[PDB]
Formats: structure tokens, C-alpha cells, sequence
């Protein structure tokens, strides 16, 4: 198991869309990869500058929207991809 | 004296990328008994897109011959020092021809061996290839001048279909040299 | 014996997998560098604005991401490799 | 359903003008992307240093001037073309 | 005589390691500029954002790891060779 530290969270990327809204199978830079992804972990939380932890917005389970760029980190669990990233780079949590 | 020298089935003439790939020493060649074949159309220098295909031949635990247009560096090293550590007996080689022609003989190669060739334009990916996606044949046999693939298992209607689509080429074609490639 | 200063963090990084998880054996880039490594020493704490030292989430003895970086800086202790970093640049702690 | 995080909005942008404002049609460079979109979501709040969420000055369902930079982030939901960004990023609300 | 000014430190490098650890001497780039150093004076301390000074946590008289580079400077005291970084500079003391 892996869970984070600080501000960061752990989150599986979604697989990559294979088809088209209406049906056409999208290959190569077509099915780019996906910025929504699910999170496995969250991190006890941000340390603010007066030294108390402030807990993250995103829980464990709820799909979110992250974007790609130098703060993710790319890692292997259980020989499965993961990604590490910063709640900051964390956009949105997908909710229904 | 005038010698007649016969070679059946494909021999196109490409030999072992690496010197030590060879399975038998005193002869000098690579031989592979009932092999699967990979007919990879890109050149390859990475083990990580390989990686599963590699992975199923050793769990088959036969051996396995790579056609690609070109395979070096880490992919290489790797597929020798396997070779060495005996997990698993692959060997690997340049694809035949030239442009427009490579292609064309690795579709024959892949008819002749029950296989696919894995290309980016058609769209499957090597990542993705599997060992009903590799190809089959009885026996192989590299040397450092030719490779030669015998009793491929492929489909003999299969066999004949392309012949015939070769022929048809054959017809539509207007040039000496390549109606005699195509034959 | 070393232990470091502020918020950083000794690490040994881990031997780089000489096997893939099908059994290939992995060389040149394909044994890349672990970004796991266990911690040998603690810093005493971040420091923050106000003047008091927050002790860090990482403990002496436990497996940690890393990344690698200008921030890492390579050493050698007891004729032994190690890299001192931050406790920001640690990106997880591993457990089980 | 996605909102957004912390400081942050959704923001669909407004239809690009196909017509001057003489009645002359505007194409390709002419009819250049709208700074103005609606806002679909407000987040939470910026997180100020002492740790306390402030609620933005954004509100949902009005039109925003919005500068289209790094921190834009362009995003698709239901199939249609949104864009996320901070509410610093976002200039004005236009009212009336 | 010369000490240093807030959060900083005079460092005397460490000679070189003449061979190495089997006895093979090294030369030229092989015996690279040693990144340890004894500390011979120590600053006030690092002054925080409200006015106090913090003593530094580097001593005088002890061995202390240190990187090369904008923030370290060269200079000559009684025609010796120092260094003059700041205890970020300093990565860590060497006990024992």
C-alpha cells in the first residue's frame, strides 16, 4: 500500500476513451490520455505556514480531474500505474 | 562444376542482428524448434513495448524469432542477454526489403506463419500483442547471411489467397523487375 | 554516522529490479534507477515562519518514494551510496 | 456534474462573433476565440495562509472576461468544450 | 579573524581523498573536490519574518556536508582556502 504525504494525492488514471461519441474508434494521438483519473489515496493534508495541517478537499474513491506537467509523478504499484500529484494540480473532483 | 543450390520456403536474406544469438556454435546459425515468429513493422530500440510480448514466450517457454525493421540498443541487449540467461531463446532480425516491399514480404511472412503484422498504420500496438497474435512455424534456421523459416503454420487457403493476390500483381505489373520480385 | 538538518532526509535508495515481473531480465535503461528508498536518518524538523520545528512525517526505517532531482544530492557514507533530500522532495512513505 | 476546486472556476466560453458589428462576417483570425464565458461552477474558496476558505467573487450563471493563458485548462464534459481556471485568472463578470 | 553573518557559515573544505578506498590513487577529476568541510565560525542566526533571530544548528569545530554552487563563495583568510554558504547551503553535520 502507498498512501501520500502533505498537500499530495495518489490517482490512478482513467483508461483512455477507444471510441468517439458517436461510435468511431479513436487510435494513437486520437485517444489521448485521459486527465481524469480515480483517487487511491489522500494525504493527511497542506501544512499552512503557522505548522497546522489542514485536511484535503479529496477523499479516496471519487474520480478527479488532474493535469499533466512537471508537479505529477509517475510510479508503479503492484505492477499498476499511478500517478502522484499535489492537490493544487488536482483540478476538480467528478461528482455523478 | 555447375552446382545447383535449392533452398524451399522463405530464405529471404537477413541475418542475425547480434553474433550471439547463436544456439549452436560449431555451425555458427541460430535454431529455433517450433518457434513463434513476431513480425513487428517499426523498428524497435526500447524493451518496454516488447515487454509483455517477451514475457508470454517465456511463460509458453518456446523459443521466438523477431522480424523488425530494426532492432538495437536497449532492446537488443536485452533480448541477447535473455538469450544467455536461457528464460527465454529469442532471436532476432531485420526485416526483408526495402520500403513497399517490407511490408508486402512481412504479409507473406505472416500468412506463411498463421501470424499478424503489428504496425502502426494498421493499429494495433506491440503492447498489446499477444501470442495468438505472433505467428507460428516448426523449425527456423539464422545464419549470419540468411534467415529461413520451415513448415510455417499457417493456413494453406490462406497460402493460396495471397499467391494469388501476388499473381494478380504479377499481371498488373509493367516491369521486368519487379514482376520478377513479385515471383 | 550522519543525520540530517531542517527538513531533510537520508535515504538508500533501493537496487534497481534486475527482473522485470514476467522473469525478463532488465538491463541498461531498462533497470532504471528505484525512486524507492529506505530512510536511514531524521531530520529534527521543517522550520517555519514563526521560528518553531515542526518535526517531519518521515521515520528512520521506512521505504519512500524519492525524486530524483537538483534538489537530491548524491553521497557517500561508509563507502555506501545515499542521497540527502527534503521532506518536500519524498514524494510517499511505503507501507506493507 | 464537475466543480471546481478551491479558488477555481468553470467557465464555458461564449460563442465567437461571426459578424462585426457592422454585419461584416468575420472569419478564421477574425472571429477570434471569445475572452467571455459563462460560469457553470464556482469553487469553494481560496485557502488564504491562516487556513480559513474566503468564497470567491465569481457567482454561477454570469458572464465572465477570462484570460486564456497556462493556467486555462481546457476540459470536455458532456461533450462539450469548458475551460477551468483560478479566479485570478478570471478579469471581470459582466453584468447587464 | 572572520565569522559570518546570519543564517551562514565559514567552512574549510576537506583536502581531497589522495586514493581511494582499495589504495589506487586518484587524480585529476577522480579525486574530486571533497563536499565535506569543518566549520570554523557559525552566523548569529537566520532572521525570520518577524524579527528574531534563530541560532543556527551548525556548530564551529565540527565536519558538515556542503554543496558547491552560486550560493557558496571562495575566499582567503591568513592565506587559506574557506567557503562562506548559508546553512541551507550546508546539507549536514558528520558525527562520528
Amino acid at each position: 500500500n502507498i498512501r501520500p504525504l502533505h498537500d499530495r494525492v495518489i490517482v490512478k488514471r482513467k483508461e483512455v476513451e477507444t471510441k468517439s461519441a458517436g461510435g468511431i474508434v479513436l487510435t494513437g494521438s486520437a485517444a489521448a490520455k485521459s486527465t481524469r483519473g480515480e483517487v487511491l489515496a489522500v494525504g493527511n493534508g497542506r501544512i499552512l505556514e503557522n505548522g497546522e495541517v489542514k485536511p484535503l478537499d479529496v477523499k479516496v474513491g471519487d474520480i478527479v480531474i488532474f493535469n499533466d506537467g512537471y508537479g505529477v509523478k509517475s510510479e508503479k504499484i503492484d505492477n499498476e500505474e499511478v500517478l502522484i500529484m499535489s492537490e493544487s494540480d488536482i483540478l476538480a473532483i467528478v461528482e455523478a | 562444376q555447375d552446382e545447383l543450390d535449392v533452398v524451399e520456403g522463405m530464405q529471404f536474406d537477413r541475418g542475425y542482428l547480434s553474433p550471439y544469438f547463436i544456439n549452436k556454435p560449431e555451425t555458427g546459425a541460430v535454431e529455433l524448434e517450433s518457434p513463434f515468429i513476431l513480425l513487428a513493422d517499426k523498428k524497435i530500440s526500447n524493451i518496454r513495448e516488447m515487454l509483455p510480448v517477451l514475457e508470454a514466450v517465456a511463460k509458453a517457454g518456446k523459443p521466438l524469432l523477431i522480424i523488425a525493421e530494426d532492432v538495437e540498443g536497449e532492446a537488443l541487449a536485452t533480448l541477447v542477454v535473455n538469450t544467455m540467461r536461457g528464460i527465454v531463446k529469442v532471436a532476432a532480425v531485420k526485416a526483408p526489403g526495402f520500403g513497399d516491399r517490407r511490408k508486402a514480404m512481412l504479409q507473406d511472412i505472416a500468412t506463411l506463419t498463421g501470424g499478424t503484422v503489428i504496425s502502426e498504420e494498421i493499429g494495433m500496438e506491440l503492447e498489446k500483442a499477444t501470442l495468438e497474435d505472433l505467428g507460428q512455424a516448426k523449425r527456423v534456421v539464422i545464419n549470419k547471411d540468411t534467415t529461413t523459416i520451415i513448415d510455417g503454420v499457417g493456413e494453406e487457403a490462406a497460402i493460396q489467397g495471397r499467391v494469388a493476390q501476388i499473381r494478380q500483381q504479377i499481371e498488373e505489373a509493367t516491369s521486368d523487375y519487379d514482376r520478377e520480385k513479385l515471383q
